[PDB]
């Protein structure tokens, strides 16, 4: 006298502008999902994934980018990525054999990276075929602390970060998908994004008390594209744990979270005295501004256990709206 | 019926552990009681929790000794096979303690007796079935009228490949250049969760005419697990590679001295356990994390009972674990290019004292007081004390009230505080209050009958719970004060309606609440006063058999309601938990003959082949069976 369900195979076409929300639940619980909220409505749906497919998304959904109206979903403990349709959500396809995948990169409609952890390789796809088609060998890596986090491009090159107990920044020659060079820094930089200028903004966290490999203050670091050199370093205080820094649409103000959310420009000499959003109470945990109106959205993962929310400020700071999306939201992507 | 003054503690029938050879230990449990065991697969990682009560408050004993290794403070009851243990009680709540502290939840204590068997009785037992399922057990005993020995051994191995309509992932049928036709749920098999267990148990006794035992049992498990892909693990089980060993001993001497009112006894044990965990993967062959800890205990007790006559005892008792870890979790270039490692390395005594007094000025009233003293590491906690009272409101039907208060403390463990991946050494000990109440009831030898029901109330102050931060691993932090009451019931009856009609039955059934009650974490905290997550509202468990002569049947059954996969207890498609109703039957013939005892029986798991879920996103077998056959003396 008890069952298991499977179904509820839901069809819906959905608005041309949203923002796409990815819940990494909880590890060996399957719980993952993807929410999509409407601006202009104010409205959010959630576990669009499992409801528009009938099965579940996996375990642990890390982040999305979206190429040709087709959105990929790395999901982390799942060894694999779904390739879905942006307006019904439905399943377009699918690559399996994935270490750890973390992000994706696109480099042309048939080829893409896509970095790991726990792996010194960076698996090569091709989305065309919706298979792997080769690995990118990083150098002094090995599988047991190797890792690969975000990718940004710069001409014929690529530069990618090295997180987990790692202290680098390594440049990758798309034209022969080798390394070609690499730049030693704080230990551990989180993330990597491009501005306006030609310029490579990444923050490390600073590793962790009593470890083997190191443990100092965070810090954001401006590196120059052209000469892959360091140009600026701004230290914060040892015990922050900022967040991955990322960019609005212009890529002329910097966003992060600290202890509060910050934004500064990138051309200023000093990180600002004042915060963007007082603190409130509130776990912040993910970050994202929209590229076309600069709104900010605020993900507060609240005790990791439950459904997270989302707050949705004006530029100026206004409290615009919130809802409930899935559980522990990091990462966003723009529709 | 003394030094169980107000005491509630669930004793165990003799076939209701030695039902199957197999079994594991929670299936005992989760059959004959009625507490919460997270559980999915057969070697699987079964854990018990007690009323609204974390497992981490659920601490055992096994022949004095504490199992739960301190690295992480609880037991795995999937390593203890169901033949290894003669003597098995389970004590409740504040009744822990005048045992050992620590209980928060309360205590499995668990000893092995000599069988007290005279020559050669060495017994086969082999048994067959379900998915390639193959188990084997042989006890080989000397007795004598001063000196006994036994050993045992089991060995089980299974690939564990059962076949599950996969509600949980899809496979799609594709075309020219990739693009999608069809998709289905497929029929899978567990991919990688096969086992292969070994258990041996030495023990020797010593007994003189005047009252001197001596004890000694040794026992060692080796024990390689393949780690269930989780239902949405899209990896090749090949190409992946997900491999637990577990190599531990445990061992333990005893020494009484028993005459009249006085009865007096010492002990001294060592456990060693040695964890290797690894996952791999296939570029030939490299490991993904890779990781060795090992830790090792000594072990110090005593304790004795003086009772002056009748209507004064007093007990006292101390247990001393000294505790050696040695953790390594991963190897990590460090920035000169060396080899380093992120694994610590500690190790804390932990002494516990205890002294009790039980006084029954009359047969009605009767009350006890035990007060304990704990001291792990370098802090001593606060006074652990208990106060229990018991009285006979009725000879009529034996009906008896028991009440008992106490307030107790747990240490946090040595991953608690010192993992180095992890952090925050600092962590405050946790705090309970809790108070409970009941009433017992049995009526008589053609015919028998009894059961009873209780009142769980306890708080627990700032508890450990561990949190994802924005760097990707976990730290503990003190911030949850749950509230968890509840109620435990429980009845067994037997009338021989015949000349051998026989017919055995209990059952139990609880509500346990764990509502918690502490500083809402943030604005949209909806959990604010909901119940804890994966703590069933209501359980039961009910089981029943009958004898005719040499043929013997029993049938078991229980019920959790809906566990909560999620704090805010919201309903949500993506993390539903029904309710679980797990009934299983086993059946027994046996037939004597000159010498020697035969047996064949066969049992049943997941009747009805019903397609369920125990555990979120861990899928569980259909309809199983194990044949087995016995010789024993």
């Amino acid at each position: 006298c008890m069952k298991w369900d499977y179904g509820e195979m839901e069809d819906f076409s959905v608005s041309a502008s949203g923002l796409f929300i990815t819940n990494e639940g909880n590890f060996q619980y399957s719980n993952a999902t993807l929410s999509y909220y409407d601006p202009a409505t104010c409205e959010v749906e959630n576990e669009v994934f499992y409801r528009a497919n009938g099965f579940k998304l996996g375990d642990v959904a890390q982040s999305m980018v979206i190429r040709d109206g087709i959105g990929w979903i790395v999901v982390n403990n799942s060894h694999v990525i779904f390739a879905i349709d942006i307006n019904t959500f439905k399943e377009v396809g699918r690559i399996t054999g994935f270490t750890s995948p973390r992000y994706i990169h696109f480099l042309s409609d048939e080829k893409a990276y896509v970095t790991q952890i726990w792996d010194y390789r960076i698996f090569i796809i091709n989305p065309k075929t919706y298979e792997i088609t080769g690995y990118i060998e990083c150098p002094d890596m090995d599988m047991e602390s190797g890792s690969t986090e975000q990718m940004v491009q710069y001409g014929k090159y690529v530069y990618v970060n090295c997180w987990s107990y790692q202290n680098r920044i390594l440049k990758i020659d798309t034209e022969t998908d080798k390394v070609v060079d690499e730049l030693t820094i704080g230990i551990q930089p989180t993330s990597l994004v491009m501005d306006k200028y030609n310029k490579m903004w990444t923050i490390t966290d600073g590793g962790y008390e009593g470890s083997p490999y190191g443990y100092e203050a965070p810090s954001l670091y401006r590196i120059d594209a052209e000469t892959f050199t360091v140009e600026k370093q701004f230290k914060f205080k040892l015990g922050d744990w900022p967040s991955e820094v990322q960019l609005n649409g212009t890529r002329d103000t910097l966003y992060w979270i600290n202890n509060d959310i910050w934004r500064m420009p990138v051309e200023a000499d000093r990180v600002p005295v004042r915060p963007f959003l007082e603190f409130r109470d509130t776990k912040y945990y993910g970050l994202t501004v929209n590229p076309n109106n600069g709104e900010v959205y605020v993900a507060d993962a609240i005790d990791y256990q439950q459904q997270g929310i989302v707050y949705r400020y004006s530029p100026q700071g206004k409290l615009i709206d919130e809802f409930y999306v899935g559980i522990i939201p990091g990462a966003f992507c723009w529709k | 019926p003394m030094k169980d003054i107000g005491v509630q503690r669930t004793r165990f029938d003799s076939i209701a552990m030695k039902e199957n050879i197999a079994l594991s230990m929670a299936d005992v449990l989760t059959f004959n009681s009625s507490v919460f065991v997270k559980n999915y697969g057969r070697a699987t990682l079964s854990t018990v929790a007690f009323r609204g009560t974390s497992p981490s408050h659920t601490q055992v004993t096994w022949n004095g000794m504490r199992i739960n290794n301190p690295m992480l403070g609880m037991t795995d009851f999937s390593t203890i096979p169901s033949y290894f243990i003669d003597d098995a009680s389970l004590l409740h709540g504040t009744s822990s303690v005048n045992e050992t502290g620590g209980g928060l939840g309360g205590l499995v204590r668990l000893s092995t007796s000599p069988a007290n068997h005279e020559g050669f009785g060495l017994q086969y037992v082999q048994g067959v079935g379900s998915f390639s399922t193959f188990d084997e057990f042989l006890r080989l005993t000397y007795g004598d009228k001063h000196w006994q020995s036994s050993t045992r051994v089991v060995y089980s191995s299974s690939p564990n490949d059962y076949k599950y309509r996969n509600r949980d992932k899809k496979e799609n049928i594709y075309d020219e250049d990739k693009n999608i036709i069809g998709s289905y749920y497929p029929t899978e098999r567990n991919r990688s969760g096969a086992y292969k267990d070994l258990h041996v148990l030495q023990e020797i006794y010593y007994n003189t005419g005047e009252g001197d035992k001596f004890g000694l049992n040794a026992w060692y498990i080796n024990s390689n697990r393949e780690l269930a892909m989780l239902s949405t693990d899209y990896g090749n089980d090949m190409d992946f590679e997900n491999r637990q060993r577990e190599q531990t001993f445990r061992g333990v001497l005893s020494w009484d001295r028993v005459r009249e009112k006085w009865k007096v006894g010492v002990k001294g044990g060592y456990i060693h356990t040695w964890m290797a965990y690894d996952y791999k993967r296939d570029k030939e062959m490299a490991s993904m994390t890779r990781s060795r800890s090992k830790i090792n205990t000594f072990y110090g007790s005593a304790d004795g009972d003086y009772a002056p006559s009748e209507k004064w005892l007093f007990t006292a008792g101390v247990s001393v674990h000294q505790h050696l870890v040695e953790s390594a979790d991963k190897n990590i270039i460090s920035q000169e290019g060396n080899k380093a490692v992120v694994g610590y390395d500690k190790g804390r005594v932990e002494f516990s004292g205890s002294v009790s007094a039980k006084w029954r000025p009359v047969d009605r009233f009767a009350a006890s007081l035990v007060l304990r003293e704990d001291m792990f590491g370098t802090e001593w906690a606060p006074v652990i004390p208990a106060f229990f009272i018991d009285g006979v409101l009725s000879k009529k039907g034996n009906i008896v009230a028991k009440a008992s208060i106490s307030r107790n403390y747990r240490f946090p463990t040595l991953n608690d505080l010192y993992f180095l991946p992890g952090g925050n050494p600092d962590l405050k000990s946790e705090h309970g209050f809790t108070y409970d109440v009941g009433l017992s009831f049995s009526v008589g030898n053609v015919y028998a009958l009894s059961g009873g029901i209780n009142w769980f109330d306890s708080h627990i102050d700032d508890w450990i719970i561990w949190l994802p931060t924005t760097k990707g691993f976990f730290s503990p932090r003190n911030l949850k004060k749950v509230h968890a009451y509840g109620a435990e019931t429980n009845a067994h009856l037997d009338i021989m309606l015949g000349k051998d009609w026989k017919l055995d039955m209990n059952g139990t059934f609880s509500w346990t609440p764990s509502i918690n009650e502490s500083e809402p974490m943030s604005p949209a905290d909806q959990s604010v006063g909901k119940q804890l997550p994966y703590v069933p509202e209501f359980s039961a468990t009910v089981t029943g058999r009958l004898s005719w002569r040499t043929w013997s049947l029993l049938y078991k059954w229980c019920y959790y309601s809906q566990r909560y996969t999620m704090s805010s207890n919201d309903y949500t498609l993506t993390g539903y938990l029904p309710p679980y109703f797990m009934n299983n039957v086993t059946l027994e013939k046996q037939l004597s003959f000159r010498w020697a005892d035969l047996s064949l029986k066969g049992s049943i798991n997941n009747l009805f082949d019903e397609e369920y879920l125990s555990v979120l996103s861990r899928p569980m077998p259909g309809i199983n069976f194990e044949i087995f056959i016995g010789i024993t003396p």
